[PDB]
């Protein structure tokens, strides 16, 4: 179908823009006492989980649109939202302005992950 | 006779009030009729086959709701009530709603206070049009306030 | 002979114990001593039960069993007698003390007289022989009481209108339930029974003080013991009737308080504007007067001082005496602060806390007045304050006190409030007071709105208590309708009480509009009081409520509190909103509340503590991780602050307790000097916040604690006494107990944490994933507290989502307005009534199930400080202190903040329950509990030793479990589903060894053989328990992983998976292929429904099903539709006799009521001494409920399937609640088997993890190409023995069948159309169809065989296709497949495209020419016009094919049709025409605008009687338009699949059906007399005679949705896509 081909390009393109790695902050006896580490650890922990979920969902959609895995109920719900351009409710994990569409969320989500990577990189290389 | 619609007893009371009013010229107002879209269709059919008293009037109060039947809308005359278009229209509506004897009581300074209240009420309500800048939220500053 | 002594003692006790009799008003001799009777009977019942365990019980077994029967009969009699005597007492009082009721209800009065006669006659017999045994032997005494109880209940329910008349005479009765009101009215002479009801009619009156006679009411008392002595006592003798002296008591309460206020104001004025206050005099004045008057007196004195000071400052430049007003407050507050620094009586200490809170506000207001340089009493900054003016010269004592705020003026109601905890008077609370009092002056309602936990409800009550008003809180829901709200208003208006309706937006929008009329008319009446022209000596103000003229007291008010941010709530109509003044309460002033509360409790560093605790809660909300069970709001802060005062008091008591045994240096002042106040606060935080934390947040919060409270350490009390009892309870329950880091230590900490929450909260939640030890944590704690404290613990476990919300809380009758209790309401009311001493026991109500806002928000007033269950009938049930409300849940993803903030949280993680602990529990039970009902235990014990090495941590099972979670499973994988399956299989292995010993009585299995068997069976059990729900590739992969890590010997085959091997009883691996013979099937059983061709999968699945079924373990078969789940289950049941299967077909609309109808037909409810037991009617049989679509039932918006919760309850709790009588029913000999499609399929929902832990899942896939060749190659060989000349073509015929079926299954899928499901069911129909066309044939050429093969392929694969391209592909590939497998055949004679078969032109079903068929149909249509329907039809080619297709289905048993096409295409007409050709009667339901569900049920009964009893072949033709309700198809879904509807025939209909079935079976020559036998024959007749034709238009959305509503339409009906005319 026409939608099946168009959605395949969009999902593959989104996997290019969205980053792929997010390393959790290493908890340390003196890092727990640091308030900045405590807040920043939450950001990556909730950020890493959201990053993996979106990438896995997008990869399944690409594989579905290549006719390699069968469409499940979750994929049917996700694919319907992506065709209509509505941001999936599963992806919605941080507060966003009302009326934000899926194309803006992917670009917004990609920027947030980059900042999350830099924060973890500083903690990994240099310390908290 | 004013009747709220939601109750089952309200439906029975509405029919009796309407039946009595169409023979005496009495006025009947039914409020929140958008809460009973199914009963509204039956009321439209009831009104069609009826030749009431020349002074009889039926008022239906509803929110602007897509649930209201089209057939009822065509049978009646629609009046939209909404925020006044601007500051001038807001203040003219206020001065018409308040009786003249109310403003013109013994203290002569009462008139200027009502004007200040009317101006203040117009400015506050008109800022709602600027959803975010006028007020952070869409407060329901209204006639009760 | 110790047993003989017990029998002698039991015999001697009951040979002398007499019913203790008391005369009752010279009418009879009632029975007291119910506690003595019941405990004595229970004690002997336990002793008789306990002595059975003794080995010497055999000699005295008969005598003990005789006493067990007698003691049980004593219990069953006097448990009814007590309720009968109680009800007769107050009914006799009503039907004697009110002669008006005889005229009002003559029938009831005469009926009560007859019952009152039989009661008194039975009383006189008891008087003659008060011995219990003599009473127990009275003829029919058990049945006499049973009739008396039922008859007295009918009289009780018939007095409702009489009770509504009495409620007017004392309007506080409007807030009392009907039964309690009858107790009040009927016991008007027995005043002691009235005490428990005063808390319902009064704000703070818990009891009344009476003289020795009980004839004069001396005063009133509160629940805390505070007493008010009336100045003029009320005599009951001079005013005998209940409603007049109750009115006089209510008046004297107001008059005495006003008189007491005047005396208090006189004394407190000396303290005001005084330089120095002596503490002894001030404490004396506090102790002399009531708590409400003490604070009121302080407010009056302060107000008059400010008025006096401001009056002197009239000149402006005059000196300010306001500083003296501040000075007096400073001095008085210092004395109050000093008093609370030392020990005080509990009542005085609370009074001091109230005064400190009041004066801190007065200090703040006076400071604000001084800072703002206010010098005039008419300044608004003083007028905006709440002021208190007292006029001693006023003649009426009730009007001496005036409370004024801005322009609003109020009288004090002088309602006795007792000792109500006061709020800290914060700026938000000040703003709340100003706004609400403005609404009260405007005669408008107050509408505080905001998020949860902001003080909305408490502020309304605080304002009401400030004004001395009776404030009633109602927890509103959707059941608060127009009639319920109006009746509540009637009570509020006449009493003069305030109505605070919380969660007011939970009403329906239509009800909110209707209620606005009642609110408006009351408000107009309220303005009539405010009219100066109106005079008090005139007609009372009255408004019309519920079409009645109701007097309105000026003191009444209406308040609504709502959270406008909650989604799903009802929007208030504007006409209702204009009746209320709204105030936003969003940000409570937490630091001020904390500072004042800690300062009032006696903390010297309250300012330091408040500046730390409030930011600490803010930090926790942000620094800690985000969890749904996390709350750090004002309720959490309030809980810690209140707990801080309790912890401070216990330490002070502990410090001096150490001082008693160490010297005599009690120096309380110095004791408070060296008191670790910060450490006290940390203990309260940790006792309340820590149990809710996940593991990774625990170190975070302690780092935060060290950040805000440096150098302060938390140390739990080492609770040796409780831990010792817990350790013993764990041993008796086969549980693992640990201490610290030992095995089970984490779980024991959670048990101790749960105990701490029980002591601080009356409502708490245990939250954690399924299998976290939550249930065992509170079940063990309940038993441990019984042993530790001596208090019996009782748990009522409720599944709230297994029943409707109507059945949980109750319903108000729409017409009679009668209230029926729900499950929770009945349980709580039983505890409050305390007929059998429920108030002396620990009562835990555990809601084990899903939490959603729809039902739990009815408990908002229960879980908060109100502790009240409010019902729409106006009744309010107080939570007794011995009751805990508990919620055991797996998640809180749908609970709102309102619920989470009101409950103590104990979080369980899956790490709390370690896998080692579960292994220990299974092994401990295996070594102690015999499986037979010891040679069986000896086998288990030896087997336990063999299994022990593999069940250690990091053992074989642990490593296998970890690897299994990495694999893909058809359902979500949980640890306990695997282990539950694994332990069931190992129990079967122990039974196998015992069964072997039965077969070999000479040589029982030795340890070497026993060891050799168990290790291989364990490996076998591990594979099926961990991969039986996965595909073959995943089952294989777990095999190699086990092969690497195990040391158990394994099969040495090179490429054969381990899952392909069983374990023989000789401890040898044996291939499963040895049990798969190549059978030859009898030629008449070809593709019959009961015939199973043995394959590798069938023998393995049957053996696995046998193990689970033989253990009565619930199980689910999952697989694609048609994969053999029903076939495998029924095949396994044949090898398992003594088990009856009953098939239930779930739909999207399936509710638990479908299960209940099955119980009504196959099972009986019987009363046993231990409760109601539900068991199958047939004895010695285990009844199996087979649910075919267990995962179709609709999931609500909160992720719950009601029937699934109901099944989980019956499996895990072994029963359910009977909603008619709110009685627990225990299941016996009932097991459950589920079948379903994979949850990823459309319409299918994932099963709850709490249900899956009990239910092992086996995955049944479609047979592969080789398995299909083996199955239907066997069938084809048998069916081709009819024609010996066609034997050679068996293999090519099977190969063509498999090839085309596989191609069609790939070509057409559910993605294209929802009904494109191809399964081996089509293969079975394919072979059957050819076989039916070959039986009457003596010979046939091979080309004739291909034509039948091609014809059946078109009927099975092409008739459901929607598109012409799809039908073209099927037509072409039938030719391609046939010639590929059948060369050297004449294509034209075998594959001529018009393939038509009919038995209309001959005796046999042989091919028919199209033109010959057309002439025959025209000839028959001519007759059809003249006999049935004179509607001429034009005959085209598609009609001829269609009528042949319909004719085929009408000639098959259970032949159901799903005709899909455009309206007006002839679907109904052709069906009737073919039905007339086959002798089938046509039945169509005669719908109309008023056709309802019970009309459809009666129509269903008519068709079933004709086809089931009269042997009448019926074509039941029904269109989609005939479906006027979804309930129509729930009946048809059962009828299509099972040929029966379990609940259709009930009562007289079933009795008439049995008479007709007996007559019908007699005409057939069958010998049937049993009702069960008759019903089975009736079902078999419906199966063979009733044909259902369903016609519907093609709708893509409708067709897909149709599958869930009626799955039988797509798997039990043959679908023919007629579509539109081409
Ligand atoms: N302390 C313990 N020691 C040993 N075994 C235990 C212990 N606690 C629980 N178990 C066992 O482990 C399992 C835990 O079941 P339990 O009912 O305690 O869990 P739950 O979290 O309440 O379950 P659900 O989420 O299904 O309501 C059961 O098989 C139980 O017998
Ligand atoms: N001013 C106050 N002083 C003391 N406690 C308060 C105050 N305001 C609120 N609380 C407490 O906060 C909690 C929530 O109050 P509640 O009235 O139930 O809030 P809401 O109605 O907004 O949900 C209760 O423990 C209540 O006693
Ligand atoms: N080994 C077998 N022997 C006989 N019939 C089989 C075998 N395997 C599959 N079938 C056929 O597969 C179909 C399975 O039907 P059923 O058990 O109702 O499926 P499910 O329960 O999966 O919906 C039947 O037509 C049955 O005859
Ligand atoms: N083959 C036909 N030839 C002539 N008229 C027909 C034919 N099929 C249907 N009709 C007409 O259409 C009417 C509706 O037929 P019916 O069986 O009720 O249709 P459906 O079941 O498809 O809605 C018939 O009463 C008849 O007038
Ligand atoms: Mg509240
Ligand atoms: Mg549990």
């Amino acid at each position: 179908p026409a939608w099946m081909r168009t959605l395949h390009t969009t999902a593959s393109n989104w996997l290019h823009l969205i980053p792929q790695t997010l390393s959790h902050l290493k908890r340390t006896v003196e890092n727990i006492k640091d308030p900045l580490f405590r807040f920043f650890e939450r950001e990556v922990k909730m950020g890493a989980k959201l990053l993996q979920d979106v990438r896995q969902d997008l990869a399944d959609v690409v594989q579905v649109c290549e006719g390699k895995k069968k469409q499940t109920n979750y994929l049917r719900t996700l694919i319907n939202e992506l065709v209509k351009g509505i941001l999936p409710r599963s992806w919605s994990h941080y507060t966003v302005p009302a009326g934000m569409t899926v194309i803006q969320w992917v670009s917004d989500f990609s920027e947030r992950i980059k900042q999350l990577q830099n924060i973890s990189l500083a903690a990994a290389s240099g310390g908290a | 006779t004013s009747i709220a619609i939601g109750s089952a007893e309200g439906f029975n009371q509405a029919d009796k009030a309407i039946n009595t009013a169409v023979k005496s010229g009495r006025w009947v107002m039914l409020k929140n009729v958008h809460l009973a879209p199914g009963w509204l269709m039956q009321l439209e059919k009831k009104l069609h086959s009826l030749q009431p008293h020349a002074c009889f009037r039926l008022f239906l109060t509803m929110e602007i709701n897509p649930k209201v039947p089209v057939n009822l809308l065509r049978a009646g005359r629609i009046f939209v009530f909404e925020p006044p278009p601007g500051v001038k229209a807001n203040m003219l509506r206020t001065f018409s709603s308040i009786p003249v004897s109310r403003i013109c009581k013994s203290p002569n300074e009462r008139a200027r206070l009502y004007f200040l209240l009317a101006w203040f009420h117009a400015i506050i309500q008109e800022r709602l049009r600027y959803a975010p800048l006028g007020w952070s939220k869409k407060y329901e500053f209204g006639e009760s306030d | 002979m110790a047993l003989e002594e017990f029998l002698k003692q039991i015999r001697e006790v009951w040979n002398t114990y007499e019913l203790d009799l008391v005369n009752y008003q010279n009418k009879c001799r009632l029975i007291r001593g119910w506690d003595d009777l019941f405990n004595k009977v229970k004690e002997h019942i336990n002793s008789v039960s306990a002595m059975k365990l003794s080995p010497y019980y055999k000699v005295f077994e008969e005598d003990a069993l005789s006493w067990e029967d007698k003691l049980n009969r004593i219990m069953a009699l006097f448990d009814v007698w007590i309720d009968v005597q109680r009800r007769w007492v107050y009914l006799e009082g009503i039907f004697t003390g009110s002669a008006d009721i005889k005229h009002l209800l003559p029938v009831e009065t005469q009926r009560f007289q007859s019952i009152s006669t039989e009661f008194l006659a039975l009383m006189k017999k008891v008087s003659k022989s008060p011995l219990v045994m003599d009473v127990l032997n009275i003829q029919g005494v058990q049945r006499s009481l049973e009739r008396l109880a039922d008859l007295l209940g009918k009289i009780q329910k018939a007095l409702g209108e009489y009770l509504e008349r009495e409620r007017s005479s004392f309007p506080r009765f409007y807030f009392v339930g009907d039964e309690d009101l009858l107790e009040i009215i009927g016991n008007s002479k027995n005043v002691a029974k009235l005490q428990k009801h005063f808390k319902k009619m009064f704000a703070g009156v818990s009891s009344i003080i009476l003289n020795e006679d009980n004839s004069v009411v001396l005063g009133i008392s509160s629940r805390e013991g505070e007493e008010v002595m009336f100045k003029t006592p009320v005599s009951i003798t001079e005013h005998p009737k209940i409603n007049e002296w109750l009115t006089l008591v209510e008046k004297e309460m107001r008059v005495t308080l006003a008189k007491l206020l005047a005396e208090s104001v006189t004394e407190v004025e000396i303290f005001g504007k005084a330089t120095s206050i002596d503490p002894n005099t001030y404490i004396t004045w506090i102790d002399k007067y009531q708590a409400q008057l003490v604070v009121l007196s302080a407010q009056i004195a302060w107000s008059e001082n400010v008025e006096t000071a401001l009056s002197s400052m009239g000149g402006g430049g005059d000196a300010a005496p306001l500083h003296s007003v501040l000075s007096n407050v400073e001095v008085t507050l210092n004395v109050l602060a000093d008093s609370v620094l030392m020990e005080q009586p509990p009542l005085r200490r609370r009074k001091l806390e109230h005064l400190i809170t009041e004066l801190v506000h007065q200090r703040d207001v006076t400071r604000s007045l001084i800072k703002s340089k206010i010098d005039n009493a008419k300044s608004f900054e003083w007028l905006s304050q709440m002021r208190f003016y007292f006029d001693p010269k006023q003649t009426d004592v009730l009007q001496q006190l005036s409370i004024q705020m801005a322009n609003a003026k109020f009288n004090y109601g002088f309602e006795y409030l007792g000792v109500q905890d006061k709020l800290v008077q914060t700026p938000l609370t000040d703003r709340c007071y100003l706004t609400m009092t403005q609404a009260l002056e405007a005669r408008l309602g107050g509408s505080p709105f905001g998020p949860a936990g902001t003080g909305k409800t408490e502020s309304v009550k605080a304002l009401g208590h400030q004004l001395g008003r009776f404030v009633l809180v109602f927890n509103c829901d959707e059941t608060f309708d127009f009639q319920a709200m109006g009746r509540i208003f009637v009570g509020l208006c006449q009493v003069g009480a305030w109505g605070c309706f919380d969660e007011f937006n939970r009403l329906e929008e239509r009800m909110l509009s209707a209620v606005s009329q009642q609110v408006q008319c009351i408000q107009e009446a309220l303005r009539e009081h405010s009219n100066p022209n109106y005079d008090k000596t005139s007609a009372p103000i009255t408004c019309e409520l519920l079409n009645k003229q109701v007097k309105v007291s000026p003191d009444m008010a209406i308040f609504i509190t709502m959270n406008p941010g909650y989604a799903g709530r009802s929007n208030l109509p504007d006409n209702l909103k204009k009746l209320f003044r709204s105030l936003a309460m969003t940000k409570p002033d937490r630091q001020l509340i904390a500072q004042v509360m800690l300062y009032s409790q006696g903390f010297r560093t309250a300012e330091v503590l408040a500046n730390k605790i409030v930011p600490f809660f803010k930090l926790c909300d942000e620094q800690l991780s985000s969890q749904s069970h996390y709350d750090f709001g004002l309720r959490a802060l309030k809980s810690v602050l209140v707990s801080a005062g309790n912890v401070k008091r216990e330490r002070i008591q502990k410090i001096k307790r150490e001082k008693e045994e160490r010297g005599e240096a009690v120096d309380e002042g110095e004791i408070a000097e060296n008191l670790p106040e910060q450490e006290i606060l940390i203990q309260s935080v940790c006792e309340t916040m820590v149990p809710k934390l996940v593991a990774e947040d625990i170190p975070l919060l302690f780092s935060l604690l060290s950040d805000v409270f440096p150098g302060v350490q938390y140390h739990r009390g080492e609770m040796t006494a409780l831990r010792e009892e817990l350790k013993k309870v764990c041993q008796e329950m086969y549980l693992t107990y640990g201490d610290g880091e030992e095995v089970g230590g984490m779980w024991v900490e959670k048990v101790l944490q749960l105990y701490q929450i029980t002591q601080i909260n009356h409502g708490l939640m245990m939250v954690g994933p399924s299998g976290s030890g939550k249930s065992m944590a509170w079940r063990v704690l309940l038993k441990a507290l019984e042993r530790l404290e001596g208090v019996e613990g009782v748990a009522h476990i409720i599944d709230p989502k297994a029943i409707s919300k109507d059945h949980l809380y109750g319903t108000l009758d729409p017409n009679t307005r009668e209230w029926t209790d729900g499950l929770f309401t009945h349980v709580l009311r039983k505890i409050i009534d305390s007929v059998r001493g429920e108030l002396q026991k620990r009562q835990w109500i555990v809601f084990d199930g899903d939490v959603d806002p729809e039902w739990v928000e009815n408990l908002n007033s229960v879980l908060d400080d109100n502790k009240l269950l409010t019902l729409p009938n106006g009744e309010r049930l107080s939570l007794p202190p011995n009751v805990r409300i508990m919620f055991e849940v797996q998640d809180l993803k749908y609970a709102t903040l309102a619920t989470v903030s009101r409950c103590g949280m104990v979080w369980f993680s899956e790490d709390v329950l370690s896998t080692d602990m579960i292994f220990n529990n299974f092994l401990a039970r295996l070594r102690s509990i015999p499986l037979d009902e010891s040679p069986m235990l000896q086998i288990q014990r030896d087997a336990a030793t063999i299994m022990q090495p593999y069940f250690t941590s990091n053992g074989l099972v642990t490593k296998a479990l970890e690897h299994a979670f990495q694999l893909e499973h058809i359902m979500d994988l949980t640890r306990l589903r695997c282990l539950g399956s694994l332990f069931s299989m190992l129990h079967q292995a122990c039974r196998n060894v015992a069964q072997y010993n039965a077969n070999h009585p000479d040589f029982p299995m030795q340890i070497e053989q026993l060891e050799r068997y168990i290790q291989r069976y364990l490996v076998y059990a591990i594979l099926w328990s961990l991969s039986g729900d996965s595909r073959l590739k995943m089952r294989a992969e777990l095999g190699e992983y086990i092969r690497r890590i195990t040391t158990v010997p394994l099969p040495t085959a090179p490429n054969i998976p381990i899952i392909d091997y069983e374990v023989s009883i000789s401890g040898e691996w044996s291939p499963w292929q040895a049990k798969v013979p190549q059978i030859e099937v009898e030629t008449h059983k070809v593709a019959a429904p009961d015939v199973v061709v043995p394959t590798l999968d069938t023998v393995r699945h049957e053996a696995l099903l046998y193990t689970w079924l033989a253990e009565h373990k619930p199980l689910v078969l999952c697989g694609p539709p048609g994969s053999g789940k029903t076939m495998t289950l029924f095949s396994a049941l044949r090898a398992l006799p003594d088990m009856e299967v009953v098939g239930l077909n779930f739909s999207s609309a399936t509710t638990p009521e479908l299960l209940l109808k099955t119980f009504d037909h196959y099972c009986e409810y019987r009363r046993t001494p231990n409760g109601v037991v539900l068991a199958p009617v047939q004895l010695g049989k285990w009844l199996v409920l087979f649910c075919d679509e267990i995962n179709l039932p609709d999931m609500d918006k909160y992720g719950t399937q009601r029937v699934i919760s109901f099944i989980r309850q019956m499996v895990e709790h072994g029963g359910f609640y009977r909603t008619s009588d709110q009685t627990w029913v225990k299941l016996e000999r009932i097991q459950f088997v589920g079948a379903c499609n994979p949850p990823t399929d459309p319409g299918r929902k994932p099963l709850s993890h709490r249900f899956l832990r009990h239910v092992p899942v086996v995955y049944v896939d479609y047979p592969g190409p080789a398995s299909l060749t083996q199955i239907y190659g066997t069938f084809n060989r048998a069916m081709l023995r009819l024609i010996p000349s066609l034997r050679t073509y068996a293999e090519p015929l099977t190969a063509a069948m498999v090839e085309f079926y596989t191609m069609s299954q790939e070509r057409f899928t559910q993605d294209t159309q929802p009904h494109y499901i191809y399964s081996p069911r089509e293969m079975t129909r394919w072979v059957r169809g050819i076989f039916e066309a070959l039986r009457p044939l003596e010979t046939l050429p091979v080309e004739g065989l291909i034509r039948i093969w091609a014809h059946e392929a078109l009927r099975l694969f092409q008739d459901r296709l929607v598109e012409d391209e799809e039908r073209r592909w099927t037509d072409e590939n039938i030719d391609t497949v046939a010639l590929k497998h059948f060369p050297n055949i004449d294509r034209e004679k075998a594959m001529s495209r018009p393939i038509l078969y009919s038995n209309w032109l001959s005796k046999d079903y042989i091919p028919v020419d199209q033109e010959e068929l057309r002439d025959y149909v025209k000839a028959r249509l001519k007759v059809f016009y003249e006999e049935e329907l004179d509607v001429p039809l034009v005959l085209f080619n598609e009609v001829l094919d269609h009528v042949l297709r319909i004719d085929r289905i009408f000639r098959q048993p259970q032949g159901h049709l799903l005709l899909i096409g455009v309206s007006g295409a002839g679907k109904t007409t052709l069906s009737r025409f073919v039905a007339w050709m086959n002798g089938l009667s046509v039945y169509q339901i005669k719908v109309h605008r008023k056709y309802t569900g019970e009309d459809f049920d009666e129509d269903l009964r008519t068709v079933l009687r004709r086809s089931g009893c009269k042997n009448e072949k019926i074509a039941f033709i029904m269109d989609e338009s005939n479906v006027l309700d979804s309930g129509f198809l729930e009946r048809m879904n059962t009828l299509l699949a099972n040929g029966e509807v379990p609940g259709l025939f009930e009562g007289d209909e079933y009795a008439t059906l049995m008479t007709q079935c007996k007559e019908g079976a007699q005409k057939e020559g069958l010998m049937l007399d049993s009702h069960e036998e008759l019903y089975k024959w009736f079902t078999s007749q419906v199966i063979r005679n009733l044909h259902v034709v369903f016609t519907m238009n093609p709708s893509s959305e409708g067709l897909k949705d149709r599958a869930a509503t009626s799955p039988a339409l797509f798997n039990r009906c043959v679908l023919n896509w007629f579509g539109d005319w081409s």
